[PDB]
């Protein structure tokens, strides 16, 4: 109760190594995973369409590396790309999580980091995708100009490289988990298939 | 198939982890607070989100299990992680990952 | 590691992670050995909430969520947000502003046809011509930023009494020379397909309703007019600055992709055939000449009267809409967008609705499906111009 | 109004509202008789919707299901273009549905039923395609209270 | 130049040339001229050189 | 009466059995009786209450209301 | 240069504030970073097109107040200073506290002086500048680069 | 009945060759027009006169209309004002904008009376966290960056700033202008003949 939210104050602070056969050879690790992240396709809204122009001919993004591919496990990164409604949120962290530890984030536009226009009077946004996963940098805007998402990958290219090799240990889950038996009674799934052979599609009733 | 509630720092399934899977059950409601190490965690206050978690389940649900009221639960843990998170007890981790302040920034109280 | 198989029809889960643009859309999809029965939508993944925020916002406040229903085209429905609140208050228009409103609301077809083509052609296979519409879409992106601020969508550069802002000193010329640019090129675009045999046989019959089927379900857009309709809001409403030009209103009768695809095309050029024959006929011409002929003698003349302002009375944030309900709606790519509203006495609307031709139009999504394949489903839905953001109302 | 003094010789009688600031007209259908007006409209070449999705008259008094009706004949000049109002009660009642007669009703009346709670007897897949299936509130209506959700607060 | 004082460019190499501009800061040799027209006012820093004190 | 600076508070019990409730969920948000409702809107019979959380209003009616 | 040791956390030692002229593509210059975290310095970059006055942010406590949207009429937090709170919240083999600014180019004269003035005083506290610019990474004292 | 049918199969067969040579030819034509990439760190573009970028703010204009607040789609700039007792005045203590939630509509910089609140051209915004973004009073006014001035930029000009008939930006000349003459060239003009 005098200052909230606090730091934790560490020890054993980090033991970091010093020579220099290992930190060149740091450098070229942080170098390859750098210039060559491989973003994930995720589009949800005009954020994607903005990435989308970013893919094309007035300026690629193919230079300095970036391959847009369709699956998560072959990925690198998630230029969140559009609004999250409480409908599709585990399906982005579905897609977060089922992906290769060394990933990172980008959150692009203002309706993914705050909820943007739809931070008020709305029931089914999420305010902000940082209360989903773990966002490495922010770029602002509604639409923005897919340029400045180079701007965000530039500053993201300079924080791949602000990283160490025996510092691996703060990227993996230490999953702190329980366990309770409840009651509440299950419902059987409404969500199948049975759009058009369902008996109420054929039958005008009487 | 399972039925979870995947907020940031609080993840909750109703299957039963063996070693890694989860195997719905449809009666364990396990939970993975903060596997991202947004915070770091005693063994006091991690006891308490423990047993807030044991009496919002038991103590208030007899109704259908949908992904509503599981959400519903996680809200409640992501609100009293706030609280603990403010009171004092658990503080952010410092570490040289991310350091992004989904709960808040740090105040005095004045 | 095995499945198991088994003599039962397969469901499988196209999820909201579409590896393309077609909005995020599940079509939980049940099929009899590479068949389709049919199969469930689930929408939904895109509710915001637009029509209970349109509640608590009045007309200048929401015009720039309005731009985001239709994505790719953010003044069809600018326009219609405007429009809705004008005809109640019975506020005069110019023909000078109701011009530039129809340029540039066509410049937004054009643009909505090619964001159109682009994915429909990267899911029938090769990727180039997604980066041929992104070398062209990509000049009517600076036409909007030197007109209005942002480019696709944001501009928000239409008003209750008009148009905001008067044109730039250098867009008119330079527009045409766009028109002049980009009939070379739909001609380049029918050289790379529309004859290219391994395309023209992925398409050829695939999905089809009659006329009186295409109108229970009520298919607004070119899917109505792709199967022997000449029905466009443009000519039958009389929309505000039309019998004025030339017409000629696409027809197909097949009802299957070339069906729809040569009415897209045919319109993509016929819109340019109107601006053409707009940026001709302004009440005051380019911005240039108009300024300086007000200024040379002008500080009274005929060069500075209602008609030629792009504006009338500019309004208030308490506009405070008046009382009585209507259903506004407009021809936009996809379709019929409309709008009920009713209003009661105040700035925050009563029942702000939003009526797409999107949902309408994938509706038949399944019946489209009634048997074809798993990989000519794309196909199918790439036709609609399905815009997902549209279908958060 | 025109279509009131022809659908009165038909033997079913419905109120009249006037017009509404374009030319259109409006009647309050009744809610038993429904099906049988829009099968009489249909039938004298109606044939084509253009919205459904309904309004709430205030907190307290009743729901409407406003339709919309035109006749869309092919290459026109500018048609009737009528629309009926159907008021329900609030709690308990609902009304019939009209996908039997013309389309265009299936996931209009489902969002309507999604966003408002009108439950439309006689309707297929009447489920929520908005709002997860799961979901309970009735959210536009005017007096509806947000749960607590986490990713609904702020950003603080 | 200083501050509230309008000025126009003189600049073939920009596209702000030959605008009209009301000054509104200066910091170290470039000053931040402010284009009153049109509906959206826009700010923009120009260098001293590149200007001329119209009346 | 209730005039010019006053906030509100939702009360318990004249809501949730009046046949008017049943539209929202039976359960309610821990945010249930903290008396921060700002005036907003009233028409005559009716209120308009914000409630201080990016959640949309609530039409309510006497009833349901006390001042703090 | 394609390798390079660590003469710049010398430099830096020596100087207090630096300032680096890294090319526009941020690939090339969180090595020098590593090198210093490498030692026992610990980072944090704030991103100096969000900093004001630099003496209510840096040295005293000052008042942030967040965005209301209507709701949540206005209210203050008070964060506490970031050279104070984080210089204390060091682990206990800490060399010191250095400071990185990604985009320098938009602030002016006067707190590049200012950063400069603060490397002296608060002694456990160094500063790095990312002035793009070269197209080799290269430094200079930002004492100089000013005046 | 069966020489016909493989006549109409090789025919099949060579149109189908053709029609994919076709496409052969035009890419194969594709790769000698110049790319109209933008190389943008080093090759930036030039934002236009109506961009609507970061906003700006200045201290002493400022009255506290509350303007911005009831104009803004969702009322986020934070003004914050105390009344001082010498007449009437509002005297304006702080004012911030929060741009992880602005959605750069600029009716803020519309409907302000003073010419205070103006749109700049940095679309260079981002941050490794979004509580940098909320810019204070003196985080606002900050004197933009412009593209042209910077020592490791080819600046281009967008399609409206190109000469008429020049579609691109890439290669031109150092005294191009936008496409006709301005009113006062044509009022000077008309007013001499
Ligand atoms: S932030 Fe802007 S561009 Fe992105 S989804 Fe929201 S409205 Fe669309
Ligand atoms: S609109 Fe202008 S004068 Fe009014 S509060 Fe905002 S900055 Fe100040
Ligand atoms: S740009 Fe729009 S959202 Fe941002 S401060 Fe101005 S009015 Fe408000």
């Amino acid at each position: 109760p005098a200052i909230l939210n606090p730091i934790a104050r560490p020890e054993v602070p980090q033991e970091l190594a010093e020579n220099i056969i290992l930190t060149s050879l740091n450098d070229v690790y942080d170098w390859a995973r750098l210039s060559s992240l491989w973003p994930l396709m995720y589009g949800t809204a005009c954020c994607f369409i903005e990435f989308a122009a970013m893919i094309g001919s007035r300026f690629d993004f193919d230079r300095f590396g970036l391959v847009p591919r369709n699956s998560p496990r072959q990925a690198d990164l998630i230029i969140t790309s559009g609004t999250i409604t409480m409908k599709m949120a585990p399906a982005l962290v579905r897609l977060y999580e089922q992906m290769p530890s060394p990933k990172y984030v980008i959150a692009m536009g203002a309706c993914t980091i705050t909820g943007g226009m739809f931070s008020s009077d709305s029931y089914s946004a999420v305010r902000g995708v940082d209360k989903l996963i773990p966002v490495d940098v922010y770029l602002p805007g509604c639409p923005p100009r897919p340029e400045a998402i180079m701007d965000a990958i530039v500053k993201l290219r300079k924080k791949i490289a602000n990283e160490h090799i025996n510092e691996r240990g703060n990227l993996a889950q230490t999953h702190r988990l329980f366990t309770a038996k409840h009651k509440m009674k299950p419902v059987p799934p409404i969500l199948t298939g049975q759009y058009l052979n369902a008996p109420s599609r054929q039958a005008p009733p009487p | 198939m399972l039925l979870k509630s995947t907020t940031r720092h609080v993840h909750i399934y109703a299957g039963h982890v063996v070693d890694g899977e989860v195997h719905p059950d449809t009666e364990t409601l396990t939970l993975n607070v903060d596997p991202d190490n947004e915070l770091e965690w005693n063994e006091a206050a991690l006891a308490k989100v423990e047993a807030k978690f044991r009496e919002l389940v038991a103590n208030a649900a007899g109704e259908d299990l949908t992904e509503y009221n599981l959400r519903r639960i996680g809200s409640d843990l992501e609100h009293f992680i706030r609280s603990l998170l403010m009171q004092g007890e658990i503080g952010y981790n410092l570490n040289s990952r991310v350091r992004n302040y989904s709960l808040g920034i740090p105040r005095v109280n004045h | 590691p095995k499945i198991e198989t088994r003599t039962e029809p397969m469901v499988i889960n196209m999820g909201p992670h579409h590896p393309s643009m077609h909005g995020v859309l599940r079509l939980m999809v049940t099929l009899d050995g590479e068949d389709v029965i049919d199969c469930e939508p689930v929408i939904g993944y895109l509710h915001r909430g637009m029509e209970k925020i349109a509640e608590n916002r009045t007309n200048i406040m929401f015009i720039p969520y309005v731009s985001r229903w239709d994505y790719a085209a953010g003044m069809f429905n600018e326009a219609v947000t405007v429009n809705a609140p004008e005809k109640l208050a019975g506020i005069p228009v110019p023909k000078r502003a109701s011009y530039i409103r129809v340029i540039m609301l066509e410049l937004n077809r054009i643009a909505n046809h090619l964001l159109w083509l682009g994915p429909f052609l990267a899911d029938v296979g090769a990727q180039t011509p997604f980066f041929y519409i992104f070398r062209e879409r990509e000049y009517i992106y600076d036409l909007f930023e030197a007109a209005t601020g942002m480019r696709f969508i944001n501009n928000n550069y239409f008003r209750i009494g008009g148009v905001a802002a008067d044109l730039t000193y250098g867009w008119v010329t330079k527009c045409r020379d766009f028109c002049d640019y980009f009939l070379p090129k739909v001609d380049e675009y029918e050289r790379l397909i529309t004859n290219n045999p391994i395309f023209v046989r992925r398409l050829q019959g695939v999905g089809k309703i009659s006329r009186e089927e295409a109108i229970n379900w009520g298919l607004s857009g070119p899917m109505l007019r792709a199967s022997g309709v000449k029905w466009d809001l443009r000519k039958v409403d009389h929309y505000e600055c039309y019998d004025d030009f030339d017409w000629d209103v696409p027809v197909a009768t097949e009802g299957d992709c070339l069906a729809r695809y040569i009415v897209r095309i045919q319109e993509m050029r016929e819109s340019v055939k109107i601006i053409r024959q707009a940026l001709d006929g302004l009440p005051g011409g380019p911005y240039e000449n108009l300024e300086a002929k007000r200024m040379l003698e002008g500080a009274k003349s005929e060069w500075n009267g209602f008609d030629y302002q792009y504006i009338g009375k500019k309004l208030s944030p308490t506009f405070k809409i008046p009382k009585g309900e209507h259903y506004v709606r407009v021809e936009s790519g996809k379709g019929e967008l409309g709008i009920y509203l009713i209003g009661d006495d105040n700035v925050f609307p009563w029942r702000w609705k939003i009526r797409p031709p999107d949902f309408n139009n994938l509706q038949v999504l399944p019946q489209l499906l009634k048997g074809m394949k798993v990989a000519d489903i794309v196909a199918i839905l790439g036709s609609i111009d399905v815009i997902m953001g549209s279908v958060d109302r | 109004g025109p279509v009131g003094r022809l659908l009165q010789s038909q033997n079913l009688s419905v109120e009249s509202l006037g017009r509404d600031a374009s030319g259109v007209e409006m009647i309050k259908v009744d809610r038993d008789r429904l099906l049988a007006v829009c099968q009489t409209l249909y039938a004298d070449g109606f044939n084509y919707l253009r919205c459904q999705a309904a309004y709430d008259s205030g907190p307290g008094q009743d729901l409407v299901s406003t339709y919309h009706l035109i006749k869309l004949s092919d290459n026109a000049d500018r048609p009737p273009e009528v629309r009926i109002k159907v008021f329900v009660p609030r709690d308990d009642p609902r009304v019939p549905s009209v996908y039997w007669i013309w389309k265009t009703a299936d996931w209009q009346e489902r969002e309507s039923y999604d966003m408002f709670g009108i439950v439309y007897e006689g309707h297929p897949n009447l489920k929520r395609i908005l709002m997860p299936e799961d979901w309970v509130g009735w959210p536009l209506r005017k007096d509806y209270i947000t749960p607590d959700f986490y990713e609904l607060q702020e950003a603080y | 130049i200083l501050p509230g004082m309008t000025v126009k460019v003189t600049n073939p190499n920009d596209t702000y040339y030959q605008f009209q501009g009301i000054v509104q800061r200066i910091t170290d040799g470039k000053v931040a001229v402010l284009f009153e027209g049109g509906n959206w006012d826009k700010l923009v820093t120009f260098q001293a050189s590149e200007l001329e004190p119209v009346v | 009466a209730i005039k010019k600076g006053d906030l509100v508070k939702v009360v318990a019990e004249k809501l949730a059995n009046s046949l008017e409730a049943l539209a929202s969920d039976h359960r309610y948000p821990p945010y249930l009786f903290e008396g921060r409702g700002e005036v907003v809107d009233i028409r005559g019979d009716y209120a308009q209450i914000k409630f201080p959380v990016p959640t949309p209003t609530v039409w309510l009616r006497l009833d349901q209301l006390e001042v703090a | 240069g394609l390798l390079a040791g660590y003469q710049f956390v010398k430099d830096l030692e020596s100087a207090g504030a630096l300032a680096l002229f890294v090319p526009p593509e941020g690939g090339f210059e969180g090595r020098y970073q590593r090198r210093l975290r490498s030692k026992g310095y610990t980072t944090l970059p704030m991103s100096a097109p969000g900093l004001g006055d630099l003496a209510a942010y840096l040295t005293q406590e000052h008042g942030i107040r967040p965005a209301h949207t209507g709701k949540e009429d206005i209210r203050v937090y008070f964060q506490p200073p970031l050279v104070t709170y984080h210089l204390e919240n060091l682990p206990p083999n800490a060399k010191g506290l250095v400071l990185w600014l990604i985009d320098g180019k938009r602030l002016s004269k006067q707190e590049f002086a200012y950063l400069a003035q603060l490397t002296q005083t608060l002694p456990k506290f160094k500063v790095v500048v990312e002035v793009g610019g070269d197209r080799v990474v290269r430094w200079e004292p930002l004492a100089d680069w000013v005046a | 009945k069966f020489l016909n049918q493989i006549t109409n199969y090789a025919k099949e067969a060579v149109q189908s060759a053709k029609y994919i040579g076709q496409g052969l030819s035009v890419t194969f034509d594709h790769m000698r027009r110049r790319p109209i990439t933008v190389q943008y760190p080093y090759e930036k573009l030039i934002p236009s006169e109506r961009f609507r970028g970061r906003i700006h703010f200045e201290f002493d204009k400022c009255i506290a209309c509350e303007v911005c607040v009831r104009v803004c789609p969702i009322n986020l700039p934070v003004v914050d004002w105390v009344f001082n007792k010498e007449l009437k005045k509002k005297e304006l203590k702080h004012y911030s904008i929060d741009f992880g939630v602005c959605i750069f509509c600029a009716n803020c910089v519309e409907y302000c009376p003073t010419n205070c609140l103006s749109v700049t051209e940095e679309y260079e915004l981002a941050t490794y966290d979004r509580h940098e973004l909320n810019y204070d009073s003196v985080a606002m006014g900050r004197i933009p960056y412009k593209v042209t001035q910077d020592p490791m930029v080819t600046p281009i000009r967008e399609f409206a700033y190109l000469p008429a008939g020049v579609m691109s930006g890439h290669d031109l000349p150092a005294g191009a202008q936008r496409a006709g003459e301005r009113p006062e060239a044509i009022a000077n003009t008309a007013k001499s003949s």
